DNA sequence: GCAGACACTA
DNA sequence: TAGTGTCTGCT
DNA sequence: ACGAGTACATA
DNA sequence: TTTATGTACTCGT
C-alpha cells in the first residue's frame, strides 16, 4: 500500500467492527431510527472507538453531508473552559444544516449534528462543568459523543448525561477472526498458533497485534526465503525476554545472594529489555507453576503490582526490577 | 568536528557495526518504506538510537539528510511568556527536541506539527528526550500522528517507556536497541585507535575502559579521547580510569555516611546535594547511582542493602512524583542514615 | 402572581432595639445614636448575624427622616473600583448638606472585604480629609483582606456567634408576628439547623411553616438535614471501623452527599478538632488529604472514603 | 464645629511635649529639618553627628497609628515651615506625603535624590520590594512601638478630661494589644467610653478579646513561631490550636514551606519519643516534605486545585516542624533553594545555549 | 427538529408539570405550597447529578407563570459566562428593573451555580438582598463546598434525595407504556442496581436495549441483554469470582478470572466493585482484614484508574483477597 | 534564635 | 564608658 | 465603550 | 520558579 495497515484496515462501516457488537447492534438499529442519545466510549486504548464513531458517521450522513454536520475537537487543540463556552456553544445553538435530495434518498440523514470529543478524560474539570446544559438546551439541534479511555476522570454529570459503551479489550478468542482475515488478504504466513501468541503478547489491544504482524510480515519478504513464520520471530520482535533467561532468574533468585543478584541485575539492564514484559513474564511463571507456596505467592503477587504500579508513575527500570528481585528472594 | 565522539559516527546502516540483528530488522523496514508505521527506539543511553535513527532516514529519504540547519520561532502561552524553542531543520526531514521548560511543551509540539502538516512524499519527525514528557504532549500526539497518519510520520528516541502512557505505545512500533558486550566495544575502540595514531603498550586497557563504560559507546569514546590526551597518545595499563567529579563527590558522599551518621554531616551532603543539583544534573540518576554505590559496600550487611533500595525505589516514585528535586534526594538520605545507624 | 414579602424584609429590623445578639455591640450603638458623632467602624464576622441591618438601624436612628438625602449605600452588587468608587465617594463627601448640628453623613459599604488594596488606602484618604463631614462604615465577612491601617483607623467591633437565647427570642417574634404554630421540638430542631444564623433559622421557620404546618423536629428533618460536620465529626471518632462504614454510607452516600464535599468537610472537621493528641491529628489529615488528591484526579469511589476511614482507624489503634 | 468631633482628631498633639514616644526619632528629625537649610549651604558634602546631613529627603516607618505624620506636622510647624502635601524657614514649603507604599516608585525616588525643598515621607514598610528604590536616597528616621509612659499619661489626661474611671495599670495592656497603636488606643478609649465609663483591669482581658489588633508574622516571625517545643506540647496547643498554625501558614504561603524545610535541621527537638533520636526525627520529617512535595506538584499544575492549598501546610510546613520541634542551636536561615533555582535556571540556560549554537 | 419523537428517552421525556416528578416528593409538595400559596423564598436545590433540578425549576416557572416566560425568568449557566460582570450587568438589569410582561414578580435560575467564582457569589449575596422583593433566586449546585457559607444562608436548602426504587419503577413503566415496550422482572431489576438513581443512566440503557434488540416490537429484553449491553458482570458471575478466588489454589483461580474477562469481555474494574459490594455483607471477624481489604482494592483501583497491565491488577486483587483473608486466622 | 540599635541609669 | 530591657531586621 | 498589556490572588 | 481561570488596573486609541 502507501499508508500502514493500522489505517489501512479500519473498519469502515458498521459491520467490519469485531469482538464490539453490542454497542454496534444498538448503533446498526439507531441508523435506521433516529433517537441518537448521547455516546461514550470507554475501553482499554486500541478497541476500535474512534472507528466505531467514524463508521457511525459515514453511515448516518454520508461523505459529504459530515463535513459541515460534524465538529470534532481533541487535545490537538485548545480545550479550555473559554473555547468550551464559545466554539461548542456556537455550534450547538446553530440550526441543522439542509439535507440534500441525493443525501436524503441515499442516507437516512436524521436531522441534528454530531460533536465528538475523542479524549475526552483531557479536559479539566471546569470546562466538563461548563459543558453540561449544552446538551439539554440544545438536544432537539444535536447531539454530543465522549471519547475516553479513563472513564473515571470524566466527572459524574458528564458521565450520567452520555450513554456508557463499553468498549471491550480484544483478545485471542474474541479479535482472532480479524487477524486471520488480515493474514490471508496480505497473504501472510501463520504456522500454528502465531496469530494467537501475537494477540496474547498484547494487552487487548487490536492495533499493537496488527503491528506486530505487519512487523513479522516485514521480515518474512526481506528474508525473501518463503519459509513459515515461527513464534520465536514474533516474541523476539515484541521485545519479550526468552524463557530460558527468565529461568536463570529465577534460579539466581532462589540463591539468595544479593551480590551476584544485584551483577546479574546490571547485565540485564545492559540488555534493555522492557521492566514491565519482565514483570509479566515472572507473573506469568510464579502464579503458573506449582511448587510455590500459597503464601509465597500472594506475596509475589503484590509485590509484582506495586513494581508495576511504580513502573506506571515513571521512576527507573532498574531500581524497581532490582528490588522486586531482593524482594521475592527474601520471601 | 575536532571531538572523538562525533567524527566516527556511521552515516548509513552499512557503516553500523554497534549490532547485526538490529541492522537486518532496519533494513527489512526500509525495503518497503511505503507501509512504515510508527517507529520507537528504547534502550540504555549510548546505544546510537538517534544514530540509527538517522542512517534509517537516509535508508528511507536517501542522502543529504544530514545537511541540518537551525531555525528560530516564536511560541506563544498563558499570559506573555514568550518561549523561542529553536527547531533544527533540514530538507525532507525536520528535527526538533522538546527541550522545554517542562511546563509549556504542549504549544511548541501541537503548532509545529500542525505547520508541518500542510504537505519520498510523507515528512518524519524524530523528537529526543521522550520519556521526561509532561504527559500532555503525549496526549496532543496521541491524535496529531493519528489523523496525519498518511504525511508525517513520527519516531520516539527515548531510554524507557515507564513514563510514556500506554496510547502512545499502542500507536507505534516497539524495537530495541541495546547495549554491547565488552568485547565488540573493545573491537570498535581498537578500531578507531588503528584509525589514528595511538600506541597501546597493553590492550587491556580498551577492555578496562570498557568495563568502565558499562555499555556506552560515546561515554567509552570520551574516555578514549581523555585518556589519549592526558597520557600523550601512549595508552598505559597503569594509568587509572577517569571518573566524573559528579561520581567522584558521590563516592565521597556515600564515604561519609557510612562512616558518621550524624545530622551535620547530613548538612554537608545537603549542600553537596545542592551544588550537584545546581551543576545541572538530574536528580533520578542521581539517586539511582547514589543506591548503586550504597549496594557496592562491603561492610554493608544484606538488611540494610535491602532497606536502603527499598527507600529507593519508594523515593524514586516520590521523585517522579513532584518538582522539587532536592526534597526526595534529602529525605532519602536521611533514612539511609536512620537505616545504618 | 405576586408573592407576598420574603420572612427577611417582612421583618428586617427598623430600628437598633429589634437586634438581638451581643448587648455590648448593640447599647453601644444606641448610645452614639443618642449622641450622634458616630466614630467609624468595621464589622466582620460569619454572616447573617446582624452586620448589615444593625448599621441600617443606627443610619435610620442617626439620620431620622432624612435619611435619603445624607446616606449612600454602597455595596459590591452595583460595582466595585478604584476610580469609580473613590470618585463617588469624594462627590458625596463634597456634599454640602444641612445637618443637625450633631450629626454626620454615614456611608456603609456592604461586603467590602473582597475590595482592593488601592480602593481601601484611598479610603483612608477619603476618611483622613472628611473625618469633620462624613463618617463611613464597613460591613464585611473577613476583616482580614482589609488592610491593617483601616482597621487602626476604625472602632472594630467584630460580632460573633448568636447564642441559643436571641435566635428563640427572634424567632418567637417572628411566630407571634405571623401566627405560626410550634413546638419546643421544633424551636430547638430549627436552632440546630440554623448553624447560629438568623437567616437561615428564618428560611427553615417558613419552609417548614409553608410546607407541613406544624413545626416539629421530624418535618424540619423532611425539609432540611441536619448539618454535615456534625455528622463527619461523628464519623470520624467512632470506635469501630463497620460502625464508622455504615455510617459514611447510610448518612452521606445513601443521602446523595458528593464525595469531595465528603472529604472537604473531614478535612474541616479535622482541622478544627478538639480532644485529639496533635500528631494524631495532623497524621489524619494527612491521610484524610490523599483521599482528597485521589477523590481530586476523578476518583470518587466508595471504596476510596472506605479506605480513608479504615485508614483513619488504622492509625487510631496505634498498629 | 464642636461637640461632635472624633477623639483622635480634637485631642490632638499640638506640640511636640504633646506627642508620646519614639522620641529620639523626634530630635532626629527636627535636627535634620533644622540644619537641612545648612545642609544646603554645605553642598551636601559631608553630613553632622547624627549623619543626616547628605540624606536630601527624609522617611518614617512603623506599625500604623503611631504619630508619623502628627509628628512630621508637630515638626514643621515648630519649626516654622509651610505645610503641602503632595500624596495621591516659615515661609519654606514643606513636603509632607504618606503611604509611599501604597503606589511611579522609581520617578519617586528620582524625585526623592533631587529636590529643592523639604520632603518627609510617611510609610509602613521599609523591606518592601517596590520599596527597593529608597533603600539609599532617604534617611533611615524609625518609629517603632513606644513606651508605656508618655501614652500612659496622655490617656490620664484625656480620661480627665473626658470623665470616665480607669486604672493605671491598663497602659500595657492597651500598648500590647494594638501592637502600640495609639490611634486605635484612642478609638478603644471613645468607643468603650461610649457605653463603659469603668475601663479597669476587670474588663481589659474581655476589651483584648475583642479588639486583638492580629497581624500576619513576616516569614522569619513564622519560621520561629513554627519551630518552638511549647506549641507542640499538651499545655502549650491548647493556646496556639492547630487552626491557628495553619492560619500562619497562610499569611505566607508562599514562603512558609520553603522556610520550614531550610531549618528544621538546626534545631533540637524538645517533644522526642522515647528512643527517638535526632537524626530518627529528621528521616520522618524529611518524608512528610517528600509527601508535601506531590501536592504542591498537584495544586501548581494545569488542573489547578488551590482547594488543596490547606492540605499543602499540614504536609510541609506543620508535621515536618511538629516531631523536631524545641529551642534552636543557631539562627532562622532564609531558604536558599530560591538562590540555587536562579542559580540553576541561569545554568540550565547555559546548558542549552551553547549546545544549540553547536548543534549544527 | 422534526418532531419530538426524534429526540433521546433523557430528552425526549422531560417533565414540564411538578406532578410528572417523582422521588423527591416532599421537596415537590413544599415548593408546591410555596407557589399556589404565594410565600416562595430563594431556593437552593442541591442533590446528586441527575436528579431532576433543573427539570423541576421549568416545571416549576412554568405552574407559576404563562407560557411566554422569556423576559419573565432568565436562566443562566456555566455553559455562558457567569463572571462578576455578568452579576453586575445582567442579573443587575434583570432584577433591578419592574417586569415588562407582567406586574408581577421575577425568578433568576441560578444552574449548576457551584462553577462561579467567590467574588461572582459575593456580589450576588447583596443582588439577592437588595432586590428580594420582586426576585426570587434558585440556587442549582452539584457540590456545596464551592459555594461561599453566605449563600448557603441565604436560601432554604433543599436536599435531593436519589430517587428510590419506586420513583425508577414508575418511570420505567411510563417510558414502556408511551414506547410500547416490555421488560422482564430481572432486567427491571438490574435497572435498579445500574442506574445508581439516576434517571439519565436508566433512560439511555433502556433505549440501547430498545435499539438492541432485532425487533423492538414484540421482544422482551432480560437481563442477559442490559449485562451485555452495559458490559455489567453479572452476579452470579462475581459471586463465581469470589468463590473460587476464595477456595481454589492460584492456578485455579487466575485460570477461571482469566477465562471469566476473556469469555464476556468483562472489564476488571467493574468485576472489583462488583467484589466489593458483595463483600460489605460479608461478615469479618478480624477487624484488621477489613482495614487490609480496603486500602489494597483502593490501591488497585487507583491504580486501574492510572492504567496498566489487566492480568497483573487482576492477579493483585487475587493476591489482595487471599492475603487479607489470611489475616483471619 | 542571632545579633543590632535605641533608650535609662549611672 | 558600661549594665539591663525591649523592639526589629535577617529576604 | 471596548480591547489589549500587565500584575495579583488562587483560605 | 510554579500555571490556567479570573479580576483588577490604567494606558492608549
Ligand atoms: N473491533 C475491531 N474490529 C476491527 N479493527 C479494530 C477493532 N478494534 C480496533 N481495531 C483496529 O485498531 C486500530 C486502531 O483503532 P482505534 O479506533 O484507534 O482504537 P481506539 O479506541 O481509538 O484507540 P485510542 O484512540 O488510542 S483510545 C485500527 O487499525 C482498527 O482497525
Ligand atoms: N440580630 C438580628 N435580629 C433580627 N434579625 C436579624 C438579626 N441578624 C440578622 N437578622 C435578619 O437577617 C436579615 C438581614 O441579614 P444581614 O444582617 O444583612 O446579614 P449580615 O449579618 O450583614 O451578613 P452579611 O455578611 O452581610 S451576608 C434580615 O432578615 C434580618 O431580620
Ligand atoms: N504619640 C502620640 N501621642 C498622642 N496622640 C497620638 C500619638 N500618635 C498618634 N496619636 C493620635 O493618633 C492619630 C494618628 O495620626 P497619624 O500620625 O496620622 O497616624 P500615623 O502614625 O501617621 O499612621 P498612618 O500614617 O495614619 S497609617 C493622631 O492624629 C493622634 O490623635
Ligand atoms: N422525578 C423525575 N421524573 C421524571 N423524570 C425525571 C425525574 N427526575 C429526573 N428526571 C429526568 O432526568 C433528566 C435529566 O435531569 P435534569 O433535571 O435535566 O438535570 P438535573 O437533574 O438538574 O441534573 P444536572 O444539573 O442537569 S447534571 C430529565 O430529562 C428528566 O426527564
Ligand atoms: N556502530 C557504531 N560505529 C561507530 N560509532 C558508533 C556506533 N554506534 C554508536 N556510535 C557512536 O555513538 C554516538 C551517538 O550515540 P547516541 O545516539 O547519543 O546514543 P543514545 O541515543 O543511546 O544516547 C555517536 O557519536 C557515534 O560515534
Ligand atoms: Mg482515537
Ligand atoms: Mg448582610
Ligand atoms: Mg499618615
Ligand atoms: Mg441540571
Amino acid at each position: 500500500a502507501q499508508q500502514p495497515w493500522v489505517e489501512k484496515y479500519r473498519p469502515k462501516n458498521l459491520d467490519e467492527v469485531t469482538a464490539q457488537d453490542h454497542a454496534v447492534t444498538v448503533l446498526k438499529k439507531t441508523l435506521k431510527s433516529a433517537n441518537l442519545p448521547h455516546m461514550l466510549f470507554y475501553g482499554p486504548p486500541g478497541t476500535g472507538k474512534t472507528s466505531t464513531i467514524l463508521a457511525l458517521t459515514k453511515e448516518l450522513y454520508g461523505p459529504d453531508l459530515m463535513k459541515s454536520r460534524i465538529l470534532e475537537l481533541n487535545a490537538s487543540d485548545e480545550r479550555g473552559i473559554s473555547i468550551v463556552r464559545e466554539k461548542v456553544k456556537n455550534f450547538a445553538r446553530l440550526t441543522v444544516s439542509k439535507p440534500s435530495k441525493h443525501d436524503l434518498e441515499n442516507y437516512p440523514c436524521p436531522p441534528y449534528k454530531i460533536i465528538i470529543l475523542d479524549e475526552a478524560d483531557s479536559m479539566t474539570a471546569d470546562a466538563q462543568s461548563a459543558l453540561r446544559r449544552t446538551m439539554e438546551t440544545y438536544s432537539g439541534v444535536t447531539r454530543f459523543c465522549l471519547i475516553c479511555n479513563y472513564v473515571t476522570r470524566i466527572i459524574d454529570p458528564l458521565a450520567s448525561r452520555c450513554s456508557k459503551f463499553r468498549f471491550k479489550a480484544l483478545d485471542a478468542s474474541n479479535a482472532i477472526d480479524r487477524l486471520r482475515f488480515i493474514s490471508e488478504q496480505e497473504n501472510v504466513k501463520c504456522d500454528d498458533g502465531v496469530l494467537e501468541r501475537i494477540l496474547d503478547i498484547s494487552a487487548g489491544d487490536l492495533r499493537r497485534g496488527i503491528t506486530l504482524l505487519q512487523s513479522a510480515s516485514k521480515g518474512a519478504q526481506y528474508l525473501g526465503d518463503g519459509k513459515n513464520i515461527t513464534s520465536t520471530q514474533v516474541e523476539e520482535l515484541a521485545g519479550v525476554v526468552p524463557h530460558d533467561i527468565l529461568i536463570e532468574i529465577v534460579e539466581k533468585v532462589k540463591s539468595g545472594d544479593f551480590d551476584e543478584i544485584k551483577k546479574y541485575v546490571n547485565t540485564f539492564m545492559k540488555s534493555g529489555w522492557s521492566a514491565a514484559s519482565v514483570v509479566n513474564q515472572l507473573h506469568e511463571y510464579y502464579i503458573t507453576n506449582d511448587n510455590f507456596d500459597t503464601n509465597f505467592k500472594n506475596q509475589i503477587s503484590w509485590l509484582l503490582f506495586t513494581t508495576d504500579s511504580r513502573l506506571n508513575n515513571g521512576t527507573n527500570e532498574h531500581i524497581q526490577l532490582l528490588n522486586l528481585l531482593v524482594k521475592i528472594s527474601q520471601l | 568536528m575536532s571531538l572523538w565522539v562525533d567524527k566516527y559516527r556511521p552515516k548509513s546502516l552499512n557503516a553500523l557495526s554497534h549490532n547485526e540483528e538490529l541492522t537486518n530488522f532496519l533494513k527489512s523496514l526500509s525495503d518497503q518504506p511505503r507501509d512504515l508505521p510508527h517507529l520507537l527506539l528504547y534502550g540504555p543511553n549510548g546505544t546510537g538510537k538517534k544514530t540509527r535513527c538517522m542512517a534509517l532516514l537516509e535508508s528511507i529519504f536517501g542522502p543529504g539528510v544530514y545537511r541540518l540547519k537551525i531555525d528560530v520561532r516564536q511560541f506563544v502561552t498563558a499570559s506573555n511568556r514568550k518561549l523561542e524553542l529553536n527547531v533544527v531543520s533540514s530538507p525532507y526531514h525536520l528535527e526538533i527536541t522538546p527541550s522545554d521548560m517542562g511546563n509549556n511543551d504542549r504549544i511548541v509540539i501541537q503548532e509545529l506539527l500542525k505547520e508541518v502538516a500542510q504537505m519520498h512524499r510523507y515528512k518524519c519527525v524524530i523528537i529526543n528526550e521522550a520519556n521526561s514528557l509532561t504527559k500532555d504532549a503525549q496526549a496532543a500526539l496521541r491524535r496529531t500522528m493519528e489523523k496525519y497518519s498518511k504525511n508525517i510520520r513520527l519516531i520516539m528516541v527515548c531510554d524507557s517507556m515507564s513514563p510514556i502512557i500506554a496510547p502512545i505505545k499502542s500507536r507505534c512500533l516497539l524495537i530495541r536497541c541495546p547495549a554491547p558486550s565488552d568485547s565488540e566495544i573493545s573491537t570498535i575502540l581498537s578500531d578507531v585507535v588503528t584509525n589514528e595514531r595511538i600506541q597501546l603498550e597493553t590492550k587491556d586497557i580498551l577492555k578496562r575502559i570498557a568495563q568502565a563504560s558499562n555499555g556506552n559507546l560515546r561515554v567509552s569514546l570520551l574516555m578514549l579521547e581523555s585518556m589519549a590526551l592526558n597520557n600523550e597518545l601512549a595508552l598505559k595499563s597503569s594509568s587509572p580510569i577517569i571518573k566524573p567529579d559528579w561520581i567522584i563527590v558521590i563516592h565521597k558522599l556515600t564515604r561519609k555516611i557510612v562512616k558518621e551518621r550524624s545530622v551535620n554531616s547530613l548538612i554537608e551532603c545537603r549542600a553537596v546535594l545542592y551544588d550537584l543539583l545546581a551543576h545541572c544534573i538530574p536528580a533520578n540518576i542521581i539517586l539511582k547511582e547514589l543506591t548503586f554505590s550504597l549496594l557496592d559496600v562491603e561492610t554493608l550487611n544484606t538488611t540494610n542493602k535491602s532497606s536502603i533500595i527499598e527507600y529507593s525505589s519508594v523515593f524514586d516514585e516520590r521523585l517522579s512524583l513532584g518538582n522539587k528535586a532536592i526534597f526526595h534526594l534529602e529525605g532519602f538520605i536521611a533514612k539511609v542514615m536512620c537505616c545504618l545507624d | 402572581l405576586s408573592l407576598q414579602l420574603p420572612w427577611v424584609e417582612k421583618y428586617r429590623p427598623q430600628v437598633l432595639s429589634d437586634i438581638v445578639g451581643n448587648k455590648e455591640t448593640i447599647d453601644r450603638l444606641q448610645q452614639i445614636a443618642k449622641d450622634g458623632n458616630m466614630p467609624h467602624m468595621i464589622i466582620s464576622g460569619m454572616p447573617g448575624i446582624g452586620k448589615t441591618t444593625s448599621v441600617h438601624c443606627l443610619a435610620h436612628e442617626l439620620l431620622g427622616r432624612s435619611y435619603a438625602d445624607g446616606v449612600l449605600e454602597l455595596n459590591a452588587s452595583d460595582d466595585r473600583g478604584i476610580d469609580v468608587v473613590r470618585n463617588q465617594i469624594k462627590h458625596f463627601a463634597q456634599k454640602k448638606l444641612h445637618l443637625p448640628p450633631g450629626k454626620h453623613k454615614i456611608v456603609i459599604l456592604d461586603e467590602a472585604d473582597s475590595m482592593t488594596a488601592g480602593a481601601q488606602q484611598a479610603l483612608r484618604r477619603t476618611m483622613e480629609l472628611y473625618s469633620n463631614s462624613t463618617r463611613f462604615a464597613f460591613a464585611c465577612n473577613q476583616s482580614n483582606k482589609i488592610i491593617e491601617p483601616l482597621q487602626s483607623r476604625c472602632a472594630i467591633l467584630r460580632y460573633s456567634k448568636l447564642s441559643d437565647e436571641d435566635v428563640l427570642k427572634r424567632l418567637l417574634q417572628i411566630i407571634k408576628l405571623e401566627d405560626v404554630k410550634y413546638t419546643n421540638d421544633g424551636l430547638e430542631a430549627i436552632i440546630f439547623t440554623a448553624e447560629g444564623d438568623m437567616r437561615q433559622a428564618i428560611n427553615n421557620l417558613q419552609s417548614t411553616v409553608a410546607g407541613h404546618g406544624l413545626v416539629n423536629a421530624d418535618n424540619v428533618f423532611k425539609i432540611v438535614d441536619s448539618p454535615h460536620p456534625l455528622i463527619v465529626k461523628k464519623m470520624l471518632l467512632a470506635s469501630n471501623l463497620e460502625d464508622s462504614i455504615q455510617i459514611l454510607r447510610t448518612d452521606l452516600w445513601k443521602k446523595g452527599y458528593s464525595s469531595i464535599d465528603i472529604v472537604t468537610t473531614s478535612f474541616r472537621v479535622t482541622k478544627n478538632l478538639a480532644q485529639v493528641k496533635e500528631s494524631v491529628r495532623l497524621e489524619m489529615i494527612k491521610e484524610i488529604g490523599l483521599t482528597h488528591m485521589r477523590i481530586l484526579e476523578g476518583v470518587g469511589t466508595y471504596l476510596q472514603l472506605a479506605s480513608m476511614l479504615a485508614k483513619i482507624h488504622k492509625l487510631n489503634n496505634k498498629a | 464645629r464642636e461637640e461632635d468631633k472624633l477623639w483622635t482628631v480634637k485631642y490632638a498633639p499640638t506640640n511636640l511635649q504633646q506627642v508620646c514616644g519614639n522620641k529620639g526619632s523626634v530630635m532626629k528629625l527636627k535636627n535634620w529639618l533644622a540644619n537641612w537649610e545648612n545642609s544646603k549651604k554645605n553642598s551636601f558634602k559631608h553630613a553632622g553627628k547624627d549623619g543626616s546631613g547628605v540624606f536630601r529627603a527624609a522617611m518614617l516607618y512603623g506599625p500604623p497609628g503611631i504619630g508619623k505624620t502628627t509628628a512630621a506636622h508637630l515638626v514643621a510647624q515648630e519649626l516654622g515651615y509651610d505645610i503641602l502635601e503632595q500624596n495621591a524657614n516659615g515661609k519654606h514649603f514643606v513636603i509632607i506625603m504618606d503611604e509611599v507604599d501604597g503606589m511611579g516608585v522609581g520617578q519617586l525616588a528620582q524625585f526623592c535624590r533631587k529636590t529643592s525643598t523639604p520632603l518627609i515621607l510617611i510609610c509602613n514598610e521599609r523591606n518592601l520590594p517596590k520599596m527597593r528604590p529608597f533603600d539609599r536616597v532617604c534617611l533611615d528616621i524609625q518609629f517603632r512601638r513606644p513606651d508605656a509612659n508618655s501614652i500612659k499619661s496622655r490617656l490620664m489626661t484625656i480620661a480627665i478630661r473626658e470623665k470616665f474611671k480607669l486604672d493605671p495599670n491598663v497602659i500595657d495592656r492597651l500598648i500590647q494589644t494594638t501592637r502600640g497603636d495609639i490611634r486605635q488606643v484612642i478609638n478603644l478609649l471613645s468607643t468603650i467610653s461610649t457605653t463603659t465609663k469603668t475601663i479597669n483591669h476587670e474588663n481589659i482581658n474581655e476589651i483584648s478579646k475583642a479588639w486583638e489588633k492580629n497581624i500576619a508574622l513576616k516569614p522569619f516571625d513564622i519560621a520561629h513561631k513554627m519551630l518552638d517545643g511549647q506549641i507542640y506540647s499538651d499545655i502549650g496547643s491548647r493556646n496556639f490550636t492547630l487552626n491557628d498554625k495553619i492560619a500562619l501558614y497562610f499569611d505566607d504561603f508562599d514562603f512558609t514551606p520553603l522556610m520550614i524545610q531550610e531549618n528544621y535541621l538546626s534545631t533540637r527537638p524538645s517533644v522526642l519519643k522515647p528512643g527517638q533520636s535526632h537524626l530518627e526525627a529528621v528521616a520522618e520529617a524529611a518524608n512528610c516534605i517528600s509527601l508535601g512535595d506531590i501536592v504542591e506538584k498537584k495544586i501548581r499544575s494545569s488542573e489547578q486545585l488551590w482547594s488543596l492549598l490547606p492540605l499543602h501546610a499540614v504536609l510541609s510546613s506543620v508535621y515536618p516542624a511538629s516531631k523536631v520541634a524545641g529551642h534552636m542551636a543557631g539562627r532562622i536561615n532564609f531558604t536558599a533553594w530560591l538562590g540555587q533555582n536562579s542559580k540553576s535556571a541561569k545554568y540550565y540556560r547555559l546548558l542549552q545555549e551553547i549546545h544549540y549554537h553547536t548543534r549544527l | 427538529k422534526r418532531s419530538k419523537e426524534n429526540l433521546p428517552w433523557v430528552e425526549k421525556y422531560r417533565p414540564e408539570t411538578l406532578d410528572e416528578v417523582y422521588g423527591q416528593n416532599e421537596v415537590i409538595t413544599t415548593v408546591r405550597k410555596f407557589v399556589d400559596e404565594g410565600k416562595l423564598p430563594h431556593l437552593l436545590f442541591y442533590g446528586p447529578p441527575g436528579t431532576g433540578k433543573t427539570s423541576t425549576i421549568v416545571a416549576l416557572a412554568r405552574e407559576i407563570y404563562g407560557k411566554n416566560y422569556s423576559n419573565m425568568v432568565l436562566e443562566l449557566n456555566a455553559s455562558d459566562d457567569r463572571g462578576i460582570d455578568v452579576v453586575r450587568n445582567q442579573i443587575k438589569d434583570f432584577a433591578s428593573t419592574r417586569q415588562i410582561f407582567s406586574k408581577g414578580f421575577k425568578l433568576i435560575i441560578l444552574d449548576e451555580a457551584d462553577a462561579m467564582t467567590n467574588a461572582a457569589q459575593n456580589a450576588l449575596r447583596r443582588v439577592i438582598e437588595r432586590y428580594t422583593k420582586n426576585t426570587r433566586f434558585c440556587v442549582l449546585a452539584n457540590y456545596a463546598h464551592k459555594l461561599t457559607p453566605a449563600l448557603l444562608s441565604r436560601c432554604t436548602r433543599f436536599r435531593f434525595q436519589p430517587l428510590p426504587q419506586e420513583a425508577i419503577e414508575r418511570r420505567i413503566a411510563n417510558v414502556l407504556v408511551h414506547e410500547k415496550l416490555k421488560l422482564s422482572p430481572n432486567a427491571e431489576k438490574a435497572l435498579i442496581e445500574l442506574s445508581n438513581g439516576d434517571m439519565r443512566r436508566v433512560l439511555n440503557v433502556l433505549q440501547s436495549c430498545k435499539a438492541t434488540l432485532d425487533n423492538p416490537d414484540e421482544d422482551e429484553i432480560s437481563d442477559d441483554v442490559i449485562y451485555e449491553c452495559c458490559g455489567a458482570p453479572r452476579p452470579s458471575d462475581l459471586k463465581a469470582v469470589l468463590k473460587s478466588i476464595l477456595e481454589d489454589d492460584w492456578g485455579t483461580a487466575h485460570y477461571t478470572l482469566n477465562k471469566v474477562r476473556s469469555a464476556k469481555g468483562l472489564a476488571l474494574i467493574d468485576l472489583i466493585e462488583g467484589i466489593v459490594k458483595i463483600l460489605e455483607d460479608y461478615e469479618l471477624q478480624n477487624e484488621e482484614t477489613r482495614v487490609h481489604l480496603l486500602t489494597k482494592l483502593a490501591d488497585i483501583e487507583y491504580s486501574i484508574s492510572k492504567g496498566g497491565n489487566d492480568q497483573i491488577q487482576g492477579s493483585a486483587v487475587i493476591g489482595a483477597i487471599k492475603a487479607s483473608f489470611e489475616n483471619e486466622t
